[PDB]
């Protein structure tokens, strides 16, 4: 029931940061994996 | 067919001080990791030496962001493009009060990560 | 004949927070460390009580200085001193661009060493 | 076969950093062994 205000903002910031996570997953596994 | 050193890049430094003997094998792969201010944007944070003798990448890294650093009692802070590293945020003082401190802040490295530069001003009287 | 306290220095910091006993036998050596921004620059990084009650010290640190940020692509990176912490570098574009970002970046404390305090502006358009 | 671009700048920032290495090995030495 609220409009999320220009805290758009921060929660870009942290979807940003949570993909970059990610990618460190990604070829962390890839790697030893390989 | 073979490569010389690698240009440098604005968003990346090489992980590994080698030699960095001045010429490399066709096909060498270098890894790269983020420089402050930077956050991963991709999978593959590398340069490689392609058939031709050159190196080719792709920008791994965007810039970090800074937390929204919150209200200004009795005032206004204005976005003017984002919160990225290397953006500007402005402070206003509400028809009755005067600024002190100042008017803007830049999200800037801080730590190991990114933070802003100046504290918020206070809006008084 | 002896010493007072210690100058501050502006490119060095005393090793060991002691209680820094206001008065110190003549002969005393204490041991300084290079600030951030600096780098050690002589073997002796001390300052000394000599016969004269006075401390005495070369500069023994000198400035860090900052990697080359690298190229601007369709601009130039203009070099107006040196990359020493301090100093500032001027972006441009070439005539068929906008700069977007900023024109200016400063070689500033960042991490335990040195960086650029904004980020390569864009050419773009 | 190559002029060195203005990465002299470089080339002087790894030097005197390489001096001030120099340094901590010289007293570091030199405390130990005395």
């Amino acid at each position: 029931a609220k409009l999320s205000e220009a805290e758009l903002h921060d929660k870009i910031k942290n979807l940003e940061e949570e993909k970059a996570e990610l990618f460190e997953k990604l070829d962390k596994v890839e790697e030893e994996h390989k | 067919s073979n490569c010389g050193p690698p240009p440098t890049l604005s968003f990346a430094a090489p992980m590994d001080i080698t030699l960095t003997e001045t010429r490399f094998k066709t096909g060498t792969t270098l890894k790269y990791t983020c420089l402050p201010g930077y956050v991963r944007s991709h999978s593959t944070q590398t340069l490689t030496c392609n058939s031709d003798g050159e190196w080719v990448y792709n920008t791994f890294c965007i810039y970090k962001r800074c937390r929204h650093p919150g209200e200004l009692r009795n005032g206004q802070v204005e976005i003017k493009t984002d919160l990225s590293f290397g953006s500007q945020i402005e402070f206003s003082c509400s028809e009755g009060f005067f600024l002190i401190g100042s008017t803007t802040s830049r999200c800037e490295v801080q730590d190991r990560g990114v933070g802003w530069s100046h504290p918020l001003p206070q809006c008084e009287i």
